[PDB]
């Protein structure tokens, strides 16, 4: 299952994900590949901010869904 | 149930604007069925678009009424069209919504090409014949320069919306977001960057430039990375429909003149609904079905529009409704009170109907949702 994590200045990325993996792994991820600590992200989806210790799956988050990305000052 | 737009007095207006300016004899069009594209676009391209006016004369090469020229209009069309050829490309997933594809760019002349097509679009309308096109009402109302707005956008690209609608809903400060007024773009792996406002790297604050920030980036999403294919597909057609004669039009009427009229089968739409918070029990949708079924084919063609932002219906009925996520079948949720208007998601296909207190206040409001709005 892929998805992409988005951002209104204009990067993008995708990742391989699981429905079982939760919204930290996710953010660990994108530290992985793209180097900012999961501390500085925020996640959103449909209009939702996604917490840690949810489920990509606790959303309705499924292959080809876009997440946003707002990073933290 | 009937409303009038006055669309009769309009259509009447522009076709005689059409007709009073036709020009004697004729246009030869001379193209292969297997190198249609190319030979209408050399031989469209070589004329001058006056010339589009004449009554148009087109020959298949070994073959042999317009009639095939109407042939002619419906094969092209559903070439130029065709994501095939890197000039347009579908909206979300498919939708039978075509938009202009920002890697057009890959073919060094894509501005003739959309040049091209948008003389080839209006003389579909000049000659009234009718179009396939998947253009998007958005579309539309930069034909007409109207306006485009945030609701506009959700219709576009639904996920850009609904971040545009998180950052407006929530303090951006609390939460501590660091985002600028410039935005970066990549096509064809090349990346452009583009201030909002001059010197744009330039904090987004709660307020209120954060407002100013979305209304800059939603005028942005709209054009993205197709500018001068627009300008090209515009100055095409202007050369040979004015585009002030559409100013008659609002953009779902436009949509009817280009593509035409769809009969819509009450009973292929009523077992194809789904709903949230009702049910077929609910006595909103059995009001909603008796508006339906006493209304005639206009106003359905603009409830349709209303919901799923087409007057056009997919080959096999409701049944394979597309919405920008992949089939979507009409869907009619409820929300709000009594007092709320109608509203939609064409993305998803939905209509957002309040839980109206009678039949007649249902007819009232819907109509006026579909009849005064977007």
């Amino acid at each position: 299952m892929h998805i992409f994590v988005k951002t209104l200045r204009g990067w993008s990325i995708t990742l391989e994900v699981e429905p079982s993996d939760t919204i930290e792994n996710v953010k660990a991820k994108i530290q992985d590949k793209e180097g900012i600590p999961p501390d500085q992200q925020i996640l959103i989806f449909a209009r939702k901010k996604l917490e840690d210790g949810r489920t990509l799956s606790d959303y309705n988050i499924q292959e080809k869904s876009s997440l946003y990305l707002f990073l933290r000052l | 149930i009937a409303y009038e737009r006055g669309f009769r007095w309009k259509l009447a207006h522009f076709r005689y604007l059409c007709q009073s300016n036709a020009l004697p004899s004729h246009v030869k069009i001379n193209v292969s069925r297997q190198t249609l594209f190319e030979d209408s676009f050399q031989q469209i391209m070589a004329l001058k678009p006056y010339d589009l006016r004449r009554r148009l004369y087109v020959i298949f090469r070994g073959e042999e009424y317009g009639g095939l020229a109407r042939e002619w209009f419906f094969l092209l069309s559903h070439e130029v069209l065709n994501p095939m050829y890197c000039l347009f490309e579908y909206a979300g997933k498919n939708n039978y919504c075509l938009q202009i594809n920002p890697a057009s760019t890959i073919n060094p002349d894509h501005l003739s090409y959309f040049c091209f097509i948008g003389r080839f679009i209006a003389m579909a309308l000049f000659h009234g014949k009718f179009i396939d096109t998947g253009f998007s009402l958005p579309f539309y109302k930069r034909m007409l320069s109207k306006k485009l707005t945030i609701k506009d956008l959700e219709s576009i690209d639904t996920e850009f919306y609904n971040s545009l609608i998180w950052i407006r809903d929530n303090n951006i400060e609390e939460c501590g977001l660091e985002m600028y007024f410039s935005v970066d773009m990549e096509i064809l792996g090349k990346v452009t960057s583009h201030d909002l406002k001059l010197g744009g790297s330039n904090i987004l604050v709660t307020e209120e430039n954060k407002d100013e920030y979305i209304g800059l980036m939603t005028e942005w999403r709209f054009s993205r990375g197709v500018q001068e294919q627009t300008k090209a597909f515009l100055d095409g057609f202007n050369e040979v429909v004015p585009l002030q004669w559409l100013q008659y039009f609002d953009e779902k009427e436009l949509e009817v003149m280009l593509c035409g009229m769809q009969e819509v089968d009450l009973a292929d739409w009523q077992r194809n609904t789904v709903y949230r918070h009702y049910t077929r029990n609910s006595k909103q949708i059995i009001w909603f079905w008796q508006f339906v079924k006493e209304t005639d084919n206009e106003v359905r063609m603009r409830l349709l529009q209303f919901v799923t932002g087409t007057c056009r219906l997919p080959l096999g009925g409701f049944a394979e409704l597309m919405g920008s996520n992949g089939p979507q079948k009409f869907c009619i949720e409820k929300v709000g009170k009594d007092t709320w208007l109608p509203r939609s998601h064409t993305c998803f296909n939905r209509l957002d109907l309040p839980p109206y207190k009678s039949y007649e206040q249902l007819k009232e409001k819907l109509l006026f949702a579909i009849e005064e709005t977007e």
